[PDB]
């Protein structure tokens, strides 16, 4: 027997609100990095070429 | 160019026939009876309506 | 609004209406300094 | 008690209104719509201050002074949009507040129902002044249509619209005056609001069933909370979802034109919040007649408590009040149409007929169907 | 004063609960929700519906007389006299 | 001279009870009402008995509540009992404070 | 009281949520406005600043926006000594000043674009409706030559000169310069320019759709933890004896 | 005790004499200003127009 | 007494982990 | 307790600590500007509404703006000059309260 | 702060705003100061209790 | 200066009338200004 990934992640972190706390803190930084290249990502995808992002080529550098 | 041809289109489809009758009734009544109140503008403003529309959808895929 | 209304009731509206009197008084002093009717003025 | 840090500071003591409090168990979801009020009080507050940190209230600039926040400002955009689509919701939960409190009897609270009322009111001139900031085309004329509907009164009126004014127009003179309440009032209003809840924290929230629940109470802070938190979440994403997906959608009002005296939509609105007024006030042919009625529109709230029949608070368990309640909504869904028609035949003959449903429901058909309930279940 | 032991007064009830981390937070949602959202909606429609319908038609008939009025110059009185 | 439309009312007041929410709720009509001052004291006067099990029954009630949840169609409250148990005890209040406004008048 | 027609849901890149500005057409479009339409209307609030919201570099749009203000420079807005050069300087007002602006129209005040498709109600439709509609004056009318029948304006009359016409201008690319496909354009650059915050917004709101969508769910999850126990628990009455 | 009624009595004229003057002049700049009422009641225009026209 | 009445099932509202009487609560509750 | 207005109303009993609430007898003049600090920040506030009642806020017109107060405006000027002189008030009051409390121990508190 | 590099516009709007806005705070403040020293009354010049002499 | 100066307001009127006639608003960008107003302010030495 193992602890399921849920009781190992408990007893490694939300045992002590300190933890959790520095958990959290940790989480939002590497899930805001995550969520905005992703749905960066799917939203630049639905607009193709519509975007500037795209278009830069046409009149830079020569 | 573009915009033109699309226009016409949209006056052949069999709804567009069909709702132009009032206009060319409109037209002859009121020029015939010149000094009548009668206008002829609200009568074009059904056949317009029902021309662009259609112009909307198809006149896009032709520009730029 | 039913219970308010009573017969034994009069003395203090008597009352009131004095004060009540005064106290109207006053106001009219009070709009008339600030509306300043010519007329107001002129008594 | 030591170290117990609430009732240590007396301060914190106060606070514990959230934390501490009775609250009801059973409670439908509208109540949720106190809470986000305040949400919208405080986010207009910050998003205003914020534009107010750019904006300048003079004709010349103002309309250019919010395009400039609008283009060269960083995130100046958004905070405009949000703020302008905010008081969207802010009135959208107004009126979900006072929908509760005429559906299930949280007006017997009267001392706390005629704060509220203060309340509402007070929001309305907000929003009826910092619409005009701007100086928009839409602005321009609606503030003087509006204001110039005071001049119905007889002996004052004409004098006191003038004064209004600071002048005999709407010049810089009236632009820099609403830009000063604007500002002052949701301060004021802040205050309200504490008030509103002082009175409230004295008696506890009503529930659908409408008996008391002191048999049912609950912690405010283990449940209620997260659903209050829960609430910001949906009320943010409506705000955000109009702010960011339909700017001007809800917006009706499409003049972002700069107000030229002279010229004139012949179509002239309020927005959403004061589309009921402005159709009120079309049903009367007279002006004054007009004038009362739009203000026994609103004001006619602070009756309903007097007008109450039944033995139930609760509408809950008297189908035909939960009729009637429902249509005067829908009167009032049609009222708000109205406001954006024009003032000919088809719609003044409907906006009568509303105006009347309106004030019939609740002047005269609830109050008659509360009895009846009562009389059908022997009471 | 106090709200936590001043509220009312109540005897002999008993409540029995469970913990949060005992249990699940969400109950067969999909199954109560239909029969319940299905059956409270339907015993609101009957109450709540009617008026919207009602505003409904009178928008509808109230749009269309606007535009025919006015689309219709002709209909207050013909042309052809 | 009232036998066809009383009765008509008499069926009309059993789809009244069960058109309103106390019925379906299964709580008892008289312990719905507003609690005001008077109810307040006709509350008050109640024996142990009637008096818990209005506590219960809005214990019950405001769970159900709590959990949008509607009891057993088999355990509702039927409009053929309508213990209007707070009706005896709620009017007196009523009396005695009309008296007081009339001795008070004169 | 004259009905009024309304502009079509036109096809945009655009309509939907997540879509988003093609700048190749704002770009097109610009030089509609500014060859075709720079004449009479202005647009205020719109500086020379393209760059990257209309892919124009920076040396691109430099240079674009020094010729405008060589020819119609500062010397228009009061700079005696100014030329060729700045960044900051906005649209060069076709007018000194609009009483002019309506004596070279006649009466008429050419509106500033800058908010047209945001300031005329019924968006981008209806200006595209409005220059590639115009019809045949019906039967039994009159018209002052100024006063051309356009199918759409709410008075049934505006003083609008040939708006558009097929070839009028020529782009850089080789885009067929229909009298439509030039109104394709040219709306495009006035939505763009009506609304820039909204193209960033759109892309915003795709990223705060989901943001939300899945904190909602937590707290829905999170909010039903706090609240089972009362909804778990269960009262019975026990009786006194 | 007369006196010590008309004493404070006497006070309080002083103070809404002041009052009145006070609160008049907070209400007056408010109400209007000689700006804008220089130009209120002040026009003539004439014979720059056509024989015709409308301004 | 309180002793006299078995308090009501919460089985359906047990989680699985701990829904059975034999299952250790306590390790069903570290994971729960 | 009946038709006591005070605790009657909720709101009214708060009241009462102006008029009701234990106040020491021997106390210096000193005292009165806590009071007087509170009519000061009052009086602002009713002339600052005013003021911005007819003041602009750009480099062009904001001096122009005061200028203009105080010129043809209707008693705008005494306001404008009350205000700035208020705020002189306001900060000689203060400086009364911090010393009162810095001399007698009020910052015990 | 600024808004800028200087003082111009940004900046003088600013003021504006936050001055208008910061004696509507300091008034809950105000009121929060008097809540505390509600609770304890105010010291004398002898500098010892008065609830002998209130 | 009417009153604040005891010239009348014809005296005044005239006095300001003059002042507009020669430096009236045609510096301050009244094409066709000429005697009669009293709103005016004094006249700018110059443009700027
Ligand atoms: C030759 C000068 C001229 C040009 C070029 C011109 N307009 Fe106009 N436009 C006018 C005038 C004059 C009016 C006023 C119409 C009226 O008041 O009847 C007008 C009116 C309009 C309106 C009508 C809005 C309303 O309801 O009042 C729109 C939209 C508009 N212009 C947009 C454009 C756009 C977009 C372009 C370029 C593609 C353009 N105009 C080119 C002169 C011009
Ligand atoms: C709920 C209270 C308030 C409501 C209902 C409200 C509503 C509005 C509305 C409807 C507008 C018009 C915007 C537009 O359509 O362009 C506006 C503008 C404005 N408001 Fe608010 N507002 C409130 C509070 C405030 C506060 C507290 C401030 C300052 C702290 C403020 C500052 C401004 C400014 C400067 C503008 C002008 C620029 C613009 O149009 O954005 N408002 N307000
Ligand atoms: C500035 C606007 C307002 C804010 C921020 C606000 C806020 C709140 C909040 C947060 C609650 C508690 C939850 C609830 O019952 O929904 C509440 C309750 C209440 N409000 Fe408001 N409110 C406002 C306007 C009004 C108005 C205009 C009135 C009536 C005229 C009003 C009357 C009431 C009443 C009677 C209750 C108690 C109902 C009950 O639970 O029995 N409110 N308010
Ligand atoms: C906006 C400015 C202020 C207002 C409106 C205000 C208001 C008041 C009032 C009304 C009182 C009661 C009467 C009195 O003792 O004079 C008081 C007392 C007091 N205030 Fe202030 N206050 C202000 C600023 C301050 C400052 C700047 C301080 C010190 C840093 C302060 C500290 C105190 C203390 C310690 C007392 C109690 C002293 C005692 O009575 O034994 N206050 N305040």
């Amino acid at each position: 027997v193992a602890p399921t990934l849920t009781a190992r992640l408990y007893s490694l972190l939300f045992r002590r609100t300190s933890t959790f706390a520095l958990t959290i803190v940790v989480g939002a930084l590497f899930f805001e990095r995550a969520f905005d290249q992703g749905a960066d990502a799917i939203y630049e995808h639905i607009n193709e070429g519509k975007l500037w992002k795209h278009i830069k080529h046409k009149y830079e550098n020569k | 160019d573009p915009l033109t041809t699309v226009r016409e289109q949209c006056e052949q489809l069999e709804k567009c026939v069909k709702a132009r009758e009032r206009l060319e009734l409109c037209d002859e009544r009121v020029s015939s009876r010149s000094q009548t109140e009668e206008d002829c503008t609200e009568e074009l403003l059904d056949f317009l309506h029902a021309r662009d529309h259609c112009v909307a959808h198809k006149l896009f895929n032709s520009l730029k | 609004l039913t219970r308010f209304l009573g017969p034994r009731y009069r003395q203090l509206a008597r009352n009131w209406v004095p004060t009540a009197s005064l106290w109207g008084a006053v106001g009219a002093v009070g709009l008339v300094w600030a509306t300043d009717w010519r007329l107001i003025l002129d008594w | 008690m030591t170290n117990i840090r609430k009732s240590h500071p007396l301060m914190k003591i106060v606070n514990n209104a959230f934390i501490d409090l009775p609250a009801p168990s059973n409670i439908s979801s509208w109540w949720n719509f106190g809470s986000l009020l305040g949400i919208c009080l405080i986010l207009q507050i910050l998003t205003g201050l914020f534009l107010a940190m750019h904006y300048t209230s003079d004709t010349t600039t103002a309309f250019s002074s919010v395009t400039h926040i609008c283009r060269d400002v960083n995130y100046g955009w958004i905070i405009r949009y949000m703020h302008a689509n905010g008081a969207s919701m802010f009135f959208i939960c107004l009126y979900m507040h006072v929908g509760r409190g005429l559906y299930y009897g949280s007006y017997t609270f009267l001392e706390t129902w005629n704060i509220g009322v203060i309340l509402l009111l007070t929001v309305m001139a907000t929003a009826f002044m910092g619409y005009v900031l701007p100086w928009g085309q839409m602005s321009f004329w609606g503030a003087t249509v509006i204001t110039n509907l005071l001049s119905a009164i007889p002996y004052i009126g004409t004098n006191l619209v003038e004064w209004i004014w600071g002048g005999f127009s709407v010049d810089k003179a009236t632009l820099t005056r609403f830009f000063a309440f604007h500002f002052i009032l949701p301060f004021i209003i802040m205050a309200i609001a504490m008030v509103h809840l002082l009175f409230l924290h004295e008696t506890g929230s009503n529930n659908p069933t409408g008996i008391s629940s002191d048999v049912d109470k609950i912690p405010f802070h283990p449940y209620y909370t997260i659903k209050d938190i829960l609430g910001a979440l949906l009320l943010i994403l409506a705000l955000m979802l109009l702010v960011l997906f339909a700017p001007d959608l809800l917006g009706d009002p499409d003049n972002y034109t700069p107000a030229n005296p002279l010229n004139t939509p012949p179509h002239i609105k309020p927005e959403w919040y004061f589309l009921f007024a402005y159709a009120i006030l079309r049903s009367i042919p007279n002006k004054l007649g007009g004038v009362l009625a739009l203000a026994f529109s609103i004001l006619i709230l602070a009756l309903i408590p007097l007008l109450h029949t039944s033995k139930q608070r609760s509408m809950m368990f008297r189908p035909l009040s939960q009729c009637l309640f429902w249509a005067l909504v829908a009167d009032l869904l049609t009222l708000t149409w109205i406001g954006g028609q024009p003032v000919e035949h088809p719609y003044i003959t409907i906006g009568q007929l509303a105006s009347v449903l309106y004030f019939l429901l609740i002047l005269v058909l609830m109050p008659t169907a509360g009895t009846i309930e009562n009389k059908l279940l022997k009471w | 004063g106090r709200q936590f032991g001043h509220l009312t007064r109540v005897r002999h009830v008993i409540t029995y609960s469970l913990s949060p981390f005992e249990q699940r937070a969400f109950p067969h949602y999909f199954s109560k929700g239909i029969p319940n959202v299905l059956r409270r909606t339907r015993a609101c429609i009957l109450r709540v519906a009617p008026p919207f319908v009602a505003f409904y038609l009178v928008y509808t008939w109230g749009t269309q007389e606007f535009e025919k009025s006015k689309r219709k110059n002709p209909a207050a009185y013909e042309n052809d006299r | 001279a009232v036998s066809a439309s009383s009765r008509w009312l008499e069926g009309i007041r059993k789809w009244y009870y069960n058109a309103a929410g106390f019925n379906k709720l299964g709580l008892m009509r008289d312990d719905t009402i507003h609690e005001n001052d008077d109810v307040k004291e006709a509350i008050r006067r109640l024996p142990e008995n009637l008096y818990d099990d209005r506590v219960f029954r809005i214990k019950r009630a405001l769970d159900l509540s709590m959990r949008q949840q509607i009891l057993p169609k088999e355990q509702w409250t039927k409009y053929e009992e309508d213990k209007s148990y707070l009706e005896p005890y709620l009017k007196e209040v009523i009396r005695e404070r009309k008296e007081r406004e009339e001795w008070a008048k004169k | 009281s004259d009905l009024e027609l309304h502009p079509p849901s036109y096809p945009w890149s655009h309509r939907g949520l997540l879509s988003s500005l093609d700048h190749t057409s704002i770009r097109r479009g610009f030089q509609v406005y500014k060859q075709v339409c720079s004449s009479c209307h202005s647009m205020d609030y719109v500086a020379y600043r393209h760059l990257v919201g209309v892919c124009y570099t920076e040396d691109e749009a430099k240079a674009l926006a020094e010729e405008v203000e060589v020819q119609d420079g500062p010397n228009e807005d009061g700079e005696m000594f100014m030329r060729p050069g700045k960044l900051s300087d906005y649209f060069p007002k076709p007018y000194p000043n609009p009483e002019a602006a309506r004596a070279a129209n006649n009466g008429a005040l050419p509106p500033d674009l800058s908010y047209i498709v945001r300031a005329r109600h019924g968006g981008e439709d209806y200006v595209f409706s409005l220059l590639t509609g115009y019809c045949e004056p019906p039967t039994g009318v009159s018209l002052r030559e100024g006063l051309y029948f356009n199918p759409y304006f709410p008075g049934q009359a505006i003083g609008m000169a040939p708006p558009i016409y097929n070839e009028v201008l020529e782009f850089d690319d080789g885009t067929p310069a229909t009298m439509s496909q030039v109104a394709k354009d040219v709306c495009t650059f006035l939505r763009w320019a009506a609304e820039p915050e909204h193209d960033h917004r759109k892309r915003m709101g795709l990223k705060m759709l989901l943001m939300m969508g899945l904190l909602l769910p937590l707290v829905y999850a999170m909010k039903r933890h706090k609240w089972s126990v009362l909804k778990s628990r269960k009262l019975a009455y026990r009786p006194p004896k | 005790k007369g006196f010590s009624y008309l004493v404070t009595a006497t006070t309080t004229v002083g103070v809404a004499y002041a009052a009145k003057n006070v609160v008049s002049q907070f209400v007056s700049s408010m109400s209007a200003s000689a700006d804008v009422l220089a130009m209120s009641k002040i026009e003539i225009k004439l014979s720059d127009i056509p024989e015709g026209k409308n301004m | 007494s309180h002793t006299d009445i078995k308090v009501p099932d919460f089985s359906d509202y047990r989680r699985p982990e701990v829904l059975d009487s034999t299952k250790s609560s306590k390790e069903s509750s570290e994971a729960r």
